[PDB]
């Protein structure tokens, strides 16, 4: 898993018969410090993130795993909405 | 003396898709647009063999992602006669010489 | 998945028997921007995108989930073409 | 594998059902010389790792192959607690 | 799939008994404009591909899915021997 | 498949019981000419590579396909100990 | 960088047959004439690989007009190694480099 | 570009009564000779394709009335490619010039 | 007193991916092409036993990849007498010392 | 007071294996070879228990990778007595002590 | 940096025999003859990895020409660890250095 | 007085093989290489008939190596008369003069 | 350079038989004597190649007329590596050149 700030959306209107129903978000990676790094990621969102929130995305075969992403063309899934991070025994993304 | 790469599908939807997907795949040029009759359209593509070839064979599977539109005749020719270009429809037009 | 520019085409006539019919393309990655990364990816493509459009392309395990790509040795994939990216709400490929 | 140390913890209290129990670190993976790299994962953990702990994390789907972590959406586990690491016959992590 | 290009050849007598009969080459990868990265890859080779060939080589759990290598432990293979490149409709690997 | 040198081994006494009897080492890469990258990898070893001896390490689900490591969290294996690698029709790693 | 190609027949009215409809298909010149024993004659053309491919295609499926010929392997080398031209007859000889 | 008619039959009697009934049957000239293994052995002829095509079917039948042998294969090419005469044993030796 | 490889094969396209992928799956340098009949052709190279062995096992699997080739039998000799090279047909000959 | 690991095979070829793959997995000394009849083999290896138990695991899934080679019993013993090196095979000799 | 091979066989008719047909095949140097007891009896050749495993696979093939003589485990070890010279015998004597 | 020695394999590969271990295992020369047709291939040794018989006796069960080869005939000769010197290709050539 | 004939028993009194009637067979010369466990015990003789096949010959058939006495394994080498000399006991000693 890699820690992900979402900070938009991708629409494909044009896309395989198995992606309809997808949400496409527009991750961007942050570091462990909590900086936004130049590498980026389009996940599947099967759990609600919004704009600016902190996730967990998975890539490879582990976005396929969960019953309604089976036999879907998906290579990357948020699988977790993060709700805090700790950090040397002290918080980071508590909020 | 170039190569001609024909599709003939069973309606007109699945004929644009075939050739789309076919000067899409490679760098042929679709010249003719073909109609015999009981609703088999034929479409036709001219370029090197490389990418003949190559555009004919992708443009094949692209029918068969579209409802209702088969492959009922496919075939290359990689070198034909030039006794083929005046009486066959297979020529290139005046519209089609900026995709030469 | 990744947006990426398709930039051409990649013919193939030697090659093994599962990987006729397939259309290679030649894509560019792009970063969340929307500029040119210097990473590229020959990439399947199912649906039919054009020269200069802008596509998500999958990687691995996920290119062959498409019951014609099943026994394909591919491990890359376009499996939408972008319609529109909003980044932070506000719109960035619409067109 | 690689190296890493765990860092701190990762928790999400919105996920997937499947990703429930599942206790996510927080790694930072270290070089062959022992210093802490920008590179970090969020991996799972079955076996028990604690605070500055030097591990081993396995990444993709190898993450799935432990009778409980099959059908979840892990790309990333500890597999092992680094006890020993020894580079050119001279010891390295002994303590 | 990544165009690479057949430097050499890597030859190993000691060896899985799965790796019995696979042509082990190596490869460096191209870049879209089609000069050498500093990044390379040994794969194996179906396809007959010989020194200085531009071919194209697929990396992860595709190169095990071609009727021969599947119970053989391949993360990389030659799928298709490059004929033609064609950058924004002009020619590049012609030849 | 990458070549890569043994530089050490590494012990772990805290694991997985699917992780017992695997022989964990510590490579090296190594680019096409033969220095040594700042990239590792511990990869297991069913081949036995001694120490300083260039092998062939594949990564992913590849390192699960030889019988024994089929249900075991390896994403990295020795697949080759190689005897010569012959670049541009001249040996570079003949011994 | 000419590719090679080969088809065995069994017969040699079938390689004629195999032999001249490889070289009018595509632009292939035929190079070579084999006989290995037990009625297995193979023929050689050289090309560039695309050619290649469309003639052994081509010339594979034309023996089925020799009755009592058929066809018994074919194969096509992208770019065969420089060891292959001194010592299997695969080779541009000097009555043939006027069709190369 | 002169046709070549073959007939291959398992057999020497069964091919000196093939190559003898093709030259009488109509004006065309023997001109090849072909052992290629397994008792096959192939008569080439060359003339006109009014000829050759008279003379290779009323020279298949005349096998048929010889007791052990027979037809294996037979072909008549109308025109052929002027690269097939380099490289396969059909062109005109310098002995059968004089019935050309 | 170098390892000696031999591929045989049926057939003649068989051989020939015989040929070119055993000296590209590893150094070693074809010398030898040799026909004992019934359709039999054996391959020879030779090189170092690092070599050779991984062109031979390479060279075997790649001949079954061919239609209608496959492999009779098949050796690899890593330190040969010397009294092998002046009878039997698998020395270094003129024309291959470009490639030793 | 220094860790004692034991492999006994079935077999010689065996028993290297396993003396191999032990002192290659991790940082022990092989210090024992003993043979106690009917082709029962034991290799000793000595070091920090952290070091043999990973060796002899790595060891034991070793022999088990020969052909005919079997593992019939297997003990690591993390503190033996002071008793046990005077009189066992199992100490430390002169000649390996710069594996120590 | 030289590796290790051996054969263990059952009956010394049998071990000879492997011996011999190891050191003939290849440039490997025979430097070892353990007996473990219950008539297992190895020999360990020397050299480099490649010839090792062209040596291993011929000895092996060698007992059948020995009747009742069988082969019980063979392995080859790619670069033996420094550790094993002076504990297992598979170390070069000064009797066969002449022979390196 | 020198005895002769056959070895008739069917196969390339299998009588080098055959070849290979005559010469290696008595002390006989390899004086001939005899091809017959249909992928009948035979060597002949040369030497004391008490050194033939063990070449012989070698090479035959040396040839079960070679996968897809088989042993068709072998026979040795106590002397050979001088008729057979000149007829037959059993003779000593110059090529082979200096392992007599 | 010397053939080596070995006769494997079970038992000793069947291996003094082996011993005793090869020696009388044939001018060779019995040089070693080796026990390898569970009861099998080889005899060595060294000689010609024509006195060694004949004493391992006859030598076989006189165990068989020993009660409880079998031989498990018998070979003869007929022109050994002087490799094999140092390492296995099949050589001359002091005390047995008075038979050579």
């Amino acid at each position: 898993m890699q820690m992900a700030k979402v900070c938009g959306t991708v629409v494909g209107t044009q896309k395989l018969p198995s992606m309809t129903g997808v949400k496409l978000l527009l991750l961007q990676f942050i570091d462990a410090n909590g900086e936004l790094l130049p590498k980026y990621e389009v996940a599947a969102d099967p759990v609600g993130a919004g704009l600016g929130e902190w996730v967990l995305v998975n890539r490879g075969s582990a976005a396929r795993q969960t019953e309604y992403h089976q036999n879907r063309p998906l290579d990357a899934m948020v699988v977790a909405i993060i709700d805090t991070v700790t950090v040397n025994n002290r918080r980071l993304y508590g909020e | 003396a170039v190569a001609v790469g024909m599709i003939e599908t069973l309606g007109f939807p699945a004929v644009v898709e075939a050739a789309d997907a076919m000067v899409k795949a490679a760098r042929v040029t679709l010249v003719g647009y073909e109609k015999i009759g009981t609703g088999r359209v034929t479409v036709i593509v001219r370029g090197d063999v490389s990418e003949v070839q190559a555009s004919v064979s992708a443009g094949t599977e692209s029918v068969k992602r579209v409802n209702g539109g088969q492959v009922l005749s496919t075939h290359i020719i990689a070198r034909p006669h030039e006794n083929l270009e005046y009486v066959l429809p297979i020529r290139y037009t005046e519209e089609v010489e900026q995709f030469r």
